[PDB]
């Protein structure tokens, strides 16, 4: 978590009204005015809005944001389709820097929403001939394109080794993603079981592999 | 608290000081 | 109008510095605070520090130890020093102009801002030295269908540089099929992978091989991908 909090994800259909929340404390929102960023992938960040509710010039009102206790809000209506991109908020926090929220995905709805599709390979023998591990976990056809990946051994939250790819836009116009699990030999059979943990739209579908299958 | 100041985006600002010396 | 642009080496060796410098051009730097703020890939936003243009600094306190930043009036430019990097300092790096509260206080530029960015610059830390790829099989679903459909791959690892392309079939399936982007791990080393999703029936057959091409290493790998063995 971070010292700003946004919800990783957000949908709405072309036309409608969205709102995306930056949540923080007195060591921040409470004391200093908040900036809102939209960020359309390979382009810089771009200001959208200023002093908890100004409008740098050349920015649609329809883009409003403002500010309530040691919470901020940005309201984006009458939605369009370049409106599709990544929104950040940000401040002065006391700790003694500006700061972002995580970002939250603004997904326009094209089509319907698509629940992800989970597998999970498991080390392959010809790795672990040559002394390595690693476990493969793809997700696949989801809408909108935003997934949470956690990894657990037997039971164990594991955040280490992991490296998830962001999601990619599908032949179909569908969402695609890969984590990766590296470790060890001795890890993958230290353990009976490893687990992948997608939560999507909030939400969560899992598989789960062992070493012994054979 | 006290307090303020805003310098907004694209305006200069100008200051060294510091009042109480350095 | 004013328009700010990145400069400086695109890849660096663990430990060394790494060093950037913004170009500002249609405004002057003075009455200004400027700053770096850094994007390691598909992760959201860190604020490196603000310069201001009389050369006063303020440093983000968790890289205060490792930064440094500095201000050339006559050439308009300023400047960053991020020093022993590793893994995670691999990041689109921005520069930017700045805008928030000042207090006559002591407490000076509360930076709350970014009006004005570059277009950012990648920087790629990394030891690795163009070792070619180790290509090994995704085992293919193996016992079990509901939908109707398996799914199997190729897994592409420890490379550098990217790119690499993976062809299936030698060309003949196209369809279906999903390259993942390229990853970077901890060790400076690339991986990616293929994917292609096929017919419960059987297999085998048919065979399906992946057609990986390490092209700055000259390594092109063939391989057999056959089912489960369980």
């Amino acid at each position: 978590q971070s010292v700003l909090t946004q919800p990783p994800s957000v949908s709405a259909a072309p036309g409608q009204k969205v709102t995306i929340s930056c949540s923080g404390s007195s060591s921040n929102i409470g004391n200093n005015m908040v900036s809102w960023y939209q960020q359309h992938p390979g382009t810089a960040p771009k200001l959208l809005i200023y002093e908890n509710s100004k409008r740098p010039s050349g920015i649609p009102d329809r883009f409003s944001g403002s500010r309530s206790g040691t919470s901020a809000t940005l309201g984006i209506i009458g939605l369009q389709t370049g409106d599709e991109a990544e929104y950040y908020c940000a401040t002065w926090d006391g700790s003694l820097r500006t700061v972002f929220g995580g970002g939250t995905k603004l997904t326009v709805l094209s089509q319907p929403k698509a629940a992800p599709s989970v597998t999970l390979f498991p080390p392959s023998s010809e790795e672990l001939q040559a002394n390595k591990a690693t476990l493969v976990c793809l997700i696949s056809d989801f809408y909108p394109g935003a997934v949470t990946v956690a990894w657990k051994a037997d039971s164990s939250p594991v955040r280490a080794g992991v490296e998830t790819t962001t999601p990619s836009k599908q032949s179909n116009n569908k969402y695609a993603a890969s984590s990766y699990l590296s470790l060890t030999p001795e890890q993958w059979k230290s353990h009976r079981s490893y687990s992948c943990q997608v939560t999507h739209e909030g939400s969560t579908v899992e598989k789960t592999v062992a070493p012994t299958e054979c | 608290t006290r307090k303020g100041i805003h310098i907004g985006p694209g305006r200069a600002f100008y200051a060294t000081g510091q009042i109480t010396g350095d | 109008q004013v328009q700010l642009q990145e400069s400086g080496p695109g890849l660096v060796k663990p430990s060394e510095t790494l060093s950037l410098t913004c170009t500002v051009s249609g405004g002057s730097i003075s009455g200004f605070h400027w700053s770096w703020i850094r994007q390691p890939p598909g992760k959201g936003l860190e604020y490196i520090g603000y310069i201001y243009y009389s050369g006063s600094t303020s440093y983000n306190p968790s890289l205060k130890s490792r930064v440094s930043m500095s201000v050339d009036t006559s050439r308009n430019q300023f400047s960053l020093e991020l020093s022993s990097v590793t893994a995670a300092d691999t990041a689109v790096y921005y520069c930017a102009r700045d805008f928030g509260e000042y207090h006559y206080d002591g407490r000076g530029f509360q930076c709350e801002g970014f009006d004005l960015w570059g277009q950012g610059t990648l920087v790629t830390v990394s030891s690795a030295s163009t070792k070619g790829p180790s290509v090994f099989p995704l085992a293919p679903s193996s016992k079990s269908t509901s939908g109707g459909t398996a799914a199997l791959g190729c897994l592409v690892k420890d490379y550098f540089p990217e790119p690499v392309t993976v062809s299936w079939n030698s060309g003949a399936l196209t369809s279906g099929v999903h390259t993942f982007p390229a990853v970077l791990q901890s060790s400076g080393l690339y991986s990616l992978s293929s994917v292609v999703t096929v017919p419960s029936s059987s297999l085998g057959t048919q065979t399906y091989i992946c057609n990986v091409n390490h092209k700055p290493s000259n390594t092109k790998v063939d391989k057999k991908v056959e089912p489960k063995s369980c």
